[PDB]
């Protein structure tokens, strides 16, 4: 099967194509450019692959968390394409994506993903790869203050790899945690790392119609104070 | 042809299909009014989020309503601004990519051109040239319109626009946000002349507007007067009459200056029943004509975007693969 993946949840833009195991991937940094790069990149990767949008069997999209605005660019662009080309959709976590990247880059199987959520907080996840290549820990995703991440790491043991801008903003995040922390060499999610997750989800029938695609923001307390009463 | 039109500039999700032969084939609308009512304004992040929940289903329901399929659509139009960056981005990304996937041209639409043209959707659309009154939440302009994209700014507000003025005095009166439609209804049970508010910037010549002095004048009156429903209604009518008369006087002067015999009224405040009667009466006495949209097309709606999209497509304004929004987008900048 063919899978198209796009992601714009962070400062990067990436698109990747999977063609019954053969991979086409593009990645760059897009600060303040996502909407001017994303569709040209989908077009590049289709054409240079000699594949049309109608060839694709599923559209995978970075579902969050990350920049609210980036997260919505990703989902909106993906919904249009899927709506337009009648494609099923697969939402992939950006934290889980960066964990897959770590697995890809140096065989990491225990990943602490942290994204800079701003407002003093980080988006947090503990992912661990099982023997079959499935990542466990989706229930651990949260937006957290550095002190509560500290409390989380105290419940953990052993050696972990670190990925995401979170650790770049808070390099002493795991100080006095009791863990052995190794850099995972993954700062940002890459659509290429969505593909294998997308594949497994596709196999087990975890694809949704365009209208079911939902972001994951994690930070939901976003409104100013209600009026008296 | 047929154009699918997408409106998400602020707090309402709008999707329509316009046919230049058959007319309006689909109109869909979800208003986020009760989402923001507890905050006393539109919370941007909560607006951006609900557009993501509504855009696609409303698009599906518009094609479903119309019995149309993708091949029946020749272009996709979407509001690119002005508005909330966050809101406009939902409609524009879905739109731009939907047009890419359908392989049809994409058409970025100016929201105020949308309001301006909404009257073209009724029987007997205005012919060029005309004077246009754009009165919305954030905008209150007089424009000399000689054709598509030939919009010359005759006048504008130097402070509060009429809509916000309605919303701010409505709030003082203890009404839900946005209260402008609710103040108008309250004012219907008011005694004319009981209170007398000023008609701002009508003692000198000129076509600019100022409404911030009316909030203070209203507030001060509510403070030195009774709390009985009647006196509240009396202030509401004093406020309406003042605004309506101010706009009327300004419209007269702009028709006098330009020599035009047609007056186009647009924007949310153009739904105002008192202003409609008044403008309609003035154009009778001038042996001319007033034009406005049905009330539902005065406030935010997809239909006006499917129409102005149709118009701008015919005028060559297609977009490249880039997507860009303009939260501040001057009408004066739209080319011909
Ligand atoms: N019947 C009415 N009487 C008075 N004001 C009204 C009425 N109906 C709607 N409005 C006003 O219309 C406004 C909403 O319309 P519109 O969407 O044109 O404005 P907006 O989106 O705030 O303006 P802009 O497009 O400049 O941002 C609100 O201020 C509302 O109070
Ligand atoms: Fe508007």
């Amino acid at each position: 099967m063919r899978i198209l993946a796009i992601d714009t949840a962070t400062e990067a833009c990436s698109v990747a194509l999977w063609n019954d195991g053969t991979v086409n991937a593009h990645f760059e940094l897009c600060p303040r450019e996502h909407t001017q790069r994303i569709l040209p990149m989908v077009q590049d990767i289709l054409t240079t692959s000699g594949t049309s949008l109608t060839d694709i069997n599923a559209l995978a999209y970075g579902r969050g968390p990350g920049s609210f605005t980036g997260v919505r660019i990703g989902i909106g662009i993906a919904q249009g394409l899927a709506l337009g080309a009648e494609l099923p959709m697969i939402g992939v976590s950006t934290l889980m994506t960066m964990a897959q990247g770590a697995w890809r880059k140096n065989g990491a199987t225990r990943v602490l993903a942290a994204i800079d959520a701003r407002m003093g907080e980080v988006y947090w996840a503990e992912y661990q790869r099982d023997e079959n290549g499935i990542w466990h820990g989706e229930e651990t995703e949260a937006v957290l203050k550095p002190e509560i991440v500290h409390e989380r790491m105290q419940q953990l043991s052993g050696e972990w790899v670190t990925v995401g801008t979170g650790w770049q903003a808070w390099p002493d995040l795991g100080k006095e945690s009791g863990l052995v922390l190794r850099d995972g060499e993954v700062l940002l999610p890459a659509a290429e790392d969505m593909l294998p997750i997308a594949c497994q989800m596709f196999a087990e029938g975890k694809t949704v119609a365009v209208e079911h695609a939902e972001p994951v923001y994690l930070r939901n307390n976003v409104a100013w104070k209600k009026l008296p009463g | 042809m047929r154009v699918l039109g997408i409106e998400t500039s602020c707090d309402a999700t709008g999707i329509a299909i316009y046919d230049d032969e058959k007319g309006l084939l689909a109109n869909q609308l979800y208003s986020q009014v009760k989402l923001h009512a507890d905050y006393g304004g539109v919370v941007p992040e909560l607006a951006s989020r609900d557009h993501v929940r509504k855009t696609v289903p409303l698009i599906q329901a518009a094609l479903k309503e119309s019995g149309l399929t993708a091949k029946d659509i020749d272009a996709v139009a979407y509001t690119a601004g002005p508005g909330l960056v966050g809101a406009l981005l939902v409609g524009a990304t879905v739109g731009r990519s939907l047009a890419f996937a359908w392989d049809v041209p994409a058409i970025p639409v100016h929201h105020m051109e949308g309001h301006l043209l909404a009257p073209m959707l009724e029987d007997n659309p205005p012919e060029f040239p005309f004077v246009a009154l754009l009165v919305s939440g954030g905008h209150t302009q007089l424009i000399s319109v000689t054709g598509i994209g030939q919009y010359e700014l005759l006048g504008e507000s130097i402070d509060d626009a009429a809509g916000e003025a309605f919303d701010k005095t409505a709030k003082l009166l203890g009404l839900d946000y946005p209260g402008g439609p609710l103040l108008s209804k309250m004012a219907a049970q008011g005694t004319a002349g009981r209170f007398v508010f000023p008609r701002p910037m009508t003692d000198r010549p000129g076509l600019d507007f100022s409404f911030s002095g009316l909030k203070t004048f209203a507030a001060n009156t509510i403070r030195d007067n009774g709390t009985d429903d009647q006196t509240r209604a009396d202030i509401a009518r004093a406020f309406e009459d003042a605004v309506v008369d101010t706009l009327m006087i300004k419209c007269k002067r702009a028709l006098d200056q330009t020599g035009f015999k047609r007056l186009v009224m647009a924007g949310g405040v153009s739904a105002n029943r008192t202003l409609r009667a008044k403008l309609a009466e003035m154009m009778k006495k001038r042996r001319g004509e007033v034009f406005y949209a049905r009330p539902e097309f005065c406030t935010d709606n997809g239909a006006m975007i499917a129409y102005a999209g149709m118009v701008r497509f015919k005028a060559g304004a297609t977009a490249d693969l880039g997507v860009s929004v303009r939260p501040r987008w001057p009408l004066a900048e739209l080319p011909a």
